[PDB]
């Protein structure tokens, strides 16, 4: 998350205190097609990957 | 002497006069607006980065480096042997008579070698520096300089670098161990200076002097 | 000597001048983005 | 005038997350840290002692 | 001797210049991959 | 200046997971730790005190 | 330079879980430790004591 925010303009000092509730951390698997062509679209599989209860209406950054 | 004319630090007029606003447009509104410098976009949550060339940027010099080394070597060695026949029976006589067979020898060696170095330098600080050029790939070249002169003489702390963008802290600030090509440079001048080199006498014999 | 004219470690100008943005176009925009790198 | 100089070989994945990298990680390592000045100058040997601590006999 | 000229542990230049990336190709896309090895 | 060469065999399953090996380890280990300079020059014996080493009775 | 060798022979059901062996389990061991340099020679007897020490009477 401080990657990103930093990425995006942001820089927060380091050696602070920081907890979050709405975020998670993820996997994306995909199936990459025969003859795929750049600029069409696939269905990826999200799953948590730490201490999480659940991901009902979350949004993949 | 201190009746010779010497210019000050800061020159040039040190007021300024406030210029009488334009006459109001007579529409019907009560605001009105003086010429407004239209400067580009600015974000609004993004923290002030410098981005442009003339932009200004806060270096903590903080250095701190320490080496040294140091190595030896060393040897020795003794020996003493001896052999003496105090009273020879009369049968052997003829072999070990008149002590022509006693003995005596001593011997030493010894080296002993060792040698070190070591260096240090410290800095601390601060300065604010301007970005001067941006380059291919968003690093910033920084130059800086500030100059003081209390009652005597004159001190300057000059300061060139490059920076990387997202390294610069949310108070618009670097410290000095992330700026690449870092020149740092604290001088002065004056009589406060000069006691401070060496004599040429002195300077030529410190090079050219046997030992 | 102290006298000697020596160059200082730090060389060329010690400061930068700001340059005035380009001119917005006409269209009917507000936000208006200098040439981006 | 006191330089500082570095010269080596990095592996990317050795690089902490605050783009930071222990010296003992890099591959040909080559520092240095001199200086120049009459403080350096007064650290040589003369040139008489340098030559006897090479030819002398003991 | 301090006089006489050595060469450095550390030959060679001590900087780098960053290089201008390629332009990107106009297909519909915003994701532009610089040739990867 | 310093020196400090290393040589040697390393089988691949004794690296640790930081990419670590201790070097006794190590098969055909060849290890250097030497120096030049005067400070290095300090510290060989002189030519006639190493003939008397060898060449000397006792 | 300091040389440390060993020759054996080792019997496979003596190698520990972590590929090691006590020096004690080598059947025909033959271990080395020496030197060169002037810190060795320093070490040798004179050619003089050498031979009284042999072909003194006492
Ligand atoms: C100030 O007026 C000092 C100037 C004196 C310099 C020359 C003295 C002979
Ligand atoms: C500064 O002006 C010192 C220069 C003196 C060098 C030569 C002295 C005879
Ligand atoms: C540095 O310039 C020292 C060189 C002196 C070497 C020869 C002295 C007679």
């Amino acid at each position: 998350l401080n990657n990103m925010l930093s990425q995006l303009g942001i820089t927060v000092p380091t050696g602070t205190n920081m907890q979050l509730k709405n975020v998670a951390a993820v996997m994306v698997t995909a199936s990459y097609p025969p003859f795929a062509r750049q600029g069409q679209t696939i269905d990826v599989v999200v799953s948590s990957m730490g201490n999480a209860k659940s991901l009902r209406g979350g949004t993949l950054l | 002497c201190a009746w010779i004319p010497a210019k000050p630090l800061v020159q040039g007029a040190t007021t300024a006069q406030p210029i009488p606003g334009p006459v109001p447009v007579a529409n019907g509104s009560i605001f009105q607006s003086a010429q407004p410098i239209n400067y580009g976009y600015q974000p609004l949550f993004e923290d002030r980065r410098p981005r442009n060339i003339g932009d200004t940027l806060t270096i903590v010099l903080q250095e701190n480096v320490s080496a040294s080394k140091s190595s030896s070597a060393n040897a020795s060695r003794d020996g003493k042997t001896s052999f003496g026949f105090d009273t020879v029976p009369r049968y052997l006589q003829g072999l070990f008579g008149n002590s022509r067979a006693d003995m005596e020898a001593s011997g030493g060696n010894s080296f002993n070698g060792k040698g070190g170095a070591n260096a240090s330098n410290t800095f601390s600080g601060t300065l604010t520096v301007t970005v001067d050029q941006v380059l291919a790939n968003g690093n910033l070249h920084v130059v800086g300089e500030k100059q003081i002169a209390i009652n005597q003489g004159t001190e300057f702390i000059r300061f060139s670098g490059v920076v990387n963008p997202r390294t610069i802290s949310g108070s618009n600030s670097v410290p000095s161990t992330q700026v690449a090509d870092a020149r740092i440079e604290y001088v002065g001048n004056g009589y406060i200076n000069e006691a401070q080199n060496m004599g040429w006498l002195q300077r030529f014999f410190l090079n050219l002097s046997p030992m």
